[PDB]
């Protein structure tokens, strides 16, 4: 992750700064760290997918099933 | 006339096309199409020269690198892995045969429908809900607009037709069964690398156990039954044949010899040419090229407490199964819509 | 046929693993999974122009989710929008079909009264903010970001309207599983052992309750004793007949940590009504999966069991 | 110190020689003699490479025609096949140990007894009430005026103890077994006339099956479930090692979990040396050379319907039946009378 | 201390490893690096659980997903077909160990060296003039900049001792062998598609011949003999061990038991821990993990019309070639360059 990485920080300055500045509370910066909030959620739901990453079984059979090393004749 | 193919000429697809030399005159089915991931040289080597059913004698085998000749017969025969760059809109092709232990999803068998042909029948249990069909309990039940059937394994196809026999006559309220089981291609030879370690290891050397959910096709293909049966696997160093254990626990009581004449009347009533009834001391040997597919086996079969029941039966998952693919196969030729 | 079921919390969608103890009881082959933050009106920019949450009643095409939604129940393949969430966008939508079963859930799978007039069996999910502000400390720890500390302000101000938008929901399911520190153990940190409970309402007919012991009659039982060896510090469980908002409920709750297996048998045992057509199903059901996340207290007693409510539905829905 | 002898020194014979050399010094038993059909000069070649244990290589085996030297070790060797021929009290021999396989009979073991032997311990299920002790289960109960005891089968050997466990935790109704065994030297290599006609075919190639009482053995040594467990044999070819299928009618219902948990602690409380507990997903030839007399093997047991219990157990029925056959050699000279 | 690494952790792999710790404190080679198409979870049972050599005892074999540790010894792991994205530079490996039975070609080999190796000695007769070294025979001879050195087939690693001691004692003319091989992982288990027709049929079942060039090989690892060396082999069902048969014509005449006398003293003489020399009655079972790389068989020597002699030597083609490996690969540490 690059380009989240990046914008995670930015909609977080914009938390500080928004809802420092016209009003801490209204549905103005509210909206901002909802946002903020999801783009930690998707920071989350690529961290999980990455916890997921396959090191090998599943791309290997992914691409090339019938290879000797994962034929499953489940019989 | 049906024209019909092959995906994957391996075990399963030799034993068909051996099969379907060896029913030639009764049937609606004409095998056009093979693809292996061998070169046509190979496998006509390889169909001729089986080393578990001798040479072949009935009909003269050649090729060159574009067809194949079985006796007069021309066939064609090309390699691809992709199913999806495929000749079969070019081959005219309503029935493609899948055996390439593969393709088991719907999305993945459904690449042949998509690439040019009208049906699939799959010999595996398929993964999601495909509908499996066994010959001899419930082939008659298909709806000719399924155009993706499977065929389950080969041990769902021998203990059915014993388990719907049994329920229909007791009753079965829970059941196990343990195939001992032929190695089959998938092991490795000596310990090599595998997906599963069980199977990791040597197949000369070691009865290898094994976890299988055909137990529960059986389930499938008997809907009031789903979820009553299970049983493992016992991989041992015999190439062909295999039997299969199973324990049911009935709730109708009975003694051992009752069961076997419920059996034996069933094998001349009903389930004539799927079930053979055999008083014999045999052994597994004398299995290899059975035409049925489940031999009783008499002497062997006990009841105790009146409500539990064990049979076994002989049954070969290279030739029986293979009847069975090519009698679903005329099956739905007769019934093409 | 078409059944429904309707789940509602802020956990993602398809995020939590109420999802998955579902997928491990029907299958991915009977059931289909529909997230709800598809029927986004407009975008992260138009919510910025707008100073506008993800939780507003304007701000989700309801009209034409139940258009599709009524369309589910007549078999035709249906055609959903996605909310492309990395950009914040939408996609052109994908063709799906039905299924034997049809979930729902997001952020407002009950606002609308039309589909609640419509959803079969419903299910809120209910957080406290402590285990919230624990385990947005394990999401920005784990992954290292450093944004903590003000996530939580960021808790508070997105409170108030939460509680507009959201909470009333919960007046109209029919389980609602609130999950609390543990009064029962206090030197950890605040979200290691959970005191969870799972409101649920009388009335509706199929769904029983699952009682302990006596329908209707608080009772607090602790296990441990004569033939259970109780590690610290053990489980507590709980009943009572309640009255939530003017409604027939009646809580079971459950606080502790499953240390083994006895303990996890001894207490199914002994609840009733809990819809087994096996033997400690539930038990097997908890231990199918021994690496999900909350394995090991109530939460994933609670969830199987109304996950096996489900079945229940289930089975009543189709004879 | 108590002098013993050994009678047939064929495969559980060199298994009983291997483990008293291995188990030298904690022993109140020594080997004086033996009697086999062949040389001395044979039969010490076949103790030392033995190809299923490899060489032996603590202690050193060497022969002349008279007496066998084992590791510096003496002991006496005779070749006779009428045992009323043979020198036992010129030997002051108290316990033999029979493992002909010819002698299961009270009338052919007492013909030790008549000739000058004390007691006898047969490694068989013989033919007859005689009294029957497995290790693990009830070989406290045996009196020692019972100078003719018997050491069951293997395979009783192996599935007593877990049916013992599963009897005093759950209670068993009724109970299956199917027990997936090696080849053993009764087979004709190939096809042979032979006395029973499905041991008469091929060993190498076949599964054969067989009929056993040594299911009903548990029976004999559990007095409470006599006439409820009944099983067959799957002969299959593996040289060495075997695995027992084991299906139990419990009334207590309970879940696979349980059953594990159960066998678990009582692999570490009362069983220990007698039942291992394996979490992993090994496979046959990894038990060649275990000490336990049953690896019960974890992932695969299953139960149905709360009620109904499947067990496998791995087992080496030639080298933790010979272990079994010392332990209770020893336990007998323990409380000699 | 060299830091080595495994290319392919199959049988020759998981024997070098199993060497290597059973021959660690002599060693200035530290294994720091395998890779196999398995993951780490899978071959370090593959290792523990050996089917062949039994259970691996004297140390503790663990892994995760990232390292395997070995007796408390850690060792990396990684996974990839393409020998150019490895982490050798990353590593610091001198030595890589080639046993894929891939990389057979000098540019195929050389990748390695490419992609940040210094020395690879690749476990094959490989495809073009790449240097061959057999230990006994010509270990010595290697340049120390040939940083790609082949050991030969495990045929030829057994051949060309005995083809050394007895083309000096007697000098040879021409020879044929026929080496009687274990099955190899290369044949299909069941008749599948192979390229090569003879090891597409069954392993279990077959006698399958094939033709080898490895008797030529000889005439590499001995100059003046090349061209004059050639013979097949035919590959049995037995899992490990293998004998080779060699006929020598040779012109010095002599009868059968003076070229036993000159083997018997260049085993005691040149040869220690290459040829054994046994004048036992033994069988091939005998010979799994023995440690010479050929024992002659002693009572099967002879010799036709004076000038024309034959041989057999037992070998094991598991074990033995990789202690060949593993010796070969310290006398390259030894003489680092
Ligand atoms: N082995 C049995 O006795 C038996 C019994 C019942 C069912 N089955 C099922 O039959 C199937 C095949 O059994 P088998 O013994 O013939 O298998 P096999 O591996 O012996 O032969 C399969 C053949 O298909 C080829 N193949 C694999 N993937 C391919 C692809 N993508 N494109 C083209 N060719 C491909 C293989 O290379 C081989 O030629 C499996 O599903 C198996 O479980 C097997
Ligand atoms: N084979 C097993 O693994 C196993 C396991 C448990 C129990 N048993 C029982 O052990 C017994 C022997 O098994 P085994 O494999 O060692 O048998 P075996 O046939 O392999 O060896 C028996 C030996 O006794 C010799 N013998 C036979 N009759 C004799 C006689 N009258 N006098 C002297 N020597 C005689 C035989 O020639 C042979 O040397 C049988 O009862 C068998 O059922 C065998
Ligand atoms: N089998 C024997 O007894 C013996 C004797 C002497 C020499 N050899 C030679 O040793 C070599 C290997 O023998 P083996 O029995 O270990 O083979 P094998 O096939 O049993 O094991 C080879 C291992 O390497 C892996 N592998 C293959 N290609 C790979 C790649 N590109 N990248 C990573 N891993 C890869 C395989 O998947 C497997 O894990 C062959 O050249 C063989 O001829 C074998």
């Amino acid at each position: 992750m690059s380009n989240l990485e990046k914008q995670i920080e930015q909609a977080r300055e914009e938390a500080h700064k928004i809802c420092d500045t016209e009003g801490a509370t209204s549905g103005q910066c509210a909206a901002a760290w909802d946002a903020l909030e999801e783009l930690q959620a998707e920071a989350a739901h690529q961290r999980a997918e990455q916890q997921d990453h396959k090191t090998s079984f599943q791309q290997y059979c992914d691409d090339n099933p019938d290879a000797a090393e994962c034929r499953i004749y489940d019989d | 006339m049906v024209r019909v193919a092959i995906n994957g000429f391996g075990r399963i697809g030799r034993n068909f096309m051996r099969c379907w030399l060896q029913r030639k005159a009764n049937s609606k089915l004409e095998i056009v199409g093979i693809n292996d991931t061998s070169d046509p040289r190979t496998n006509a080597h390889l169909l001729k020269y089986d080393s578990m059913l001798g040479i072949f004698q009935d009909a003269e085998i050649t090729a060159d690198d574009d067809c194949i000749y079985a006796g007069g017969h021309a066939v064609k025969c090309v390699s691809d892995r992709n199913p999806e760059n495929l000749p079969w809109s070019a081959w005219g092709i309503d029935l493609v045969i899948e055996a390439t232990g593969v393709f088991t999803s719907r999305e993945g068998a459904s690449k042949h429908l998509s690439a040019g042909a009208k049906k699939v029948l799959i010999t595996a249990p398929g993964k999601g809900n495909i509908p499996t069909y066994v010959v001899g309990v419930n082939h008659h039940t298909y709806d000719p607009s399924e155009d993706i059937v499977s065929n389950a394994s080969c041990t769902t196809n021998c203990l059915a037709p014993i388990v719907k026999v049994l329920h229909e006559a007791f009753g079965i309220q829970q059941g196990m069964m343990t195939t001992t089981h032929s190695y089959t291609g998938d092991q490795r030879l000596l310990d090599a690398s595998h997906r599963d370690l069980r199977r990791a290891r040597a197949a000369a050397m070691n009865i290898v156990p094994t976890s299988t959910g055909a137990a529960k096709a059986v389930g499938l293909v008997i809907p009031e039954l789903q979820g009553k049966l299970n049983g493992i696997a016992l991989r041992v160093p015999t190439p062909n044949v295999s039997v299969v254990d199973f324990v049911a626990q009935v709730e109708k009581p009975t003694i051992a010899e009752q069961v076997n004449q419920v059996i034996k009347e069933a094998s001349e009533t009903t389930m004539k040419g799927i079930i053979h009834y055999s008083e014999l001391e045999l052994v597994s040997s004398d299995y290899r090229g059975h035409n049925a597919s489940s031999i009783l086996d008499a002497s062997l079969t006990m009841v105790l407490g009146g409500n539990l029941v064990k049979v076994v039966a002989w049954y070969d998952n290279e030739w029986g199964y293979s009847q069975r693919v090519l009698d679903l196969a005329e099956h739905m030729a007769a019934h093409w819509a | 046929r078409v059944v429904l079921i309707g789940v509602a919390g802020d956990s993602g969608c398809g995020k939590s693993t109420f999802l998955r103890r579902l997928a491990d009881l029907f299958g991915e082959d009977f059931m289909t999974v529909i997230c709800l933050d598809d029927y986004h009106s407009l975008d992260r920019k138009q919510r910025k122009e707008m100073g506008i949450t993800a939780l507003d009643p304007r701000a989700n095409n309801f009209d034409l989710m139940y258009e599709q939604i009524k369309a589910l129940k007549n078999g035709e393949s249906i055609m959903k929008p996605i909310y492309n969430h990395e950009t914040g966008t939408i996609d052109p939508p994908e063709k799906v079909d039905p299924n034997h079963v049809i979930v729902i859930e997001g952020l407002h799978p009950l606002y609308d009264e039309r589909v609640r007039s419509l959803i079969d069996f419903s299910v809120y999910l209910d957080i406290s903010d402590d285990v919230k502000i624990a385990w947005k400390i394990k999401r920005d720890m784990a992954e290292r970001g450093h944004s903590y500390e003000d996530v939580i302000a960021s808790i508070n101000a997105r409170r108030p309207d939460f509680m507009a938008y959201i909470d009333p929901q919960k007046q109209y399911a029919d389980v609602v599983l609130q999950i609390l520190p543990s009064q029962l153990a206090k030197e950890e940190k605040v979200g290691n052992i959970l005191r969870v409970r799972m409101l649920q309402r009388e009335g509706i007919p199929g769904f029983e309750p699952v009682y302990l012991f006596d329908e209707g009659s608080t009772i607090t039982w602790i296990p441990c004793g004569r033939k259970l060896t109780c590690s610290y510090p053990g489980i507590r469980l709980s009943y009572g007949p309640d009255e939530y908002y003017g409604h027939p409920v009646s809580v079971l709750e459950v606080d502790g940590r499953f240390e083994k297996l006895d303990e996890l048998i001894y207490i199914e045992s002994h609840l009733s009504n809990t819809s087994t057509k096996h033997y400690g199903e539930v038990t097997e059901l908890l231990l199918k999966h021994r690496d999900y996340p909350g394995s090991d207290n109530g939460s994933g007693l609670f969830q199987v069991l109304t996950g096996l409510k489900m079945r229940a539905t289930y089975e009543r829905l189709t004879s």
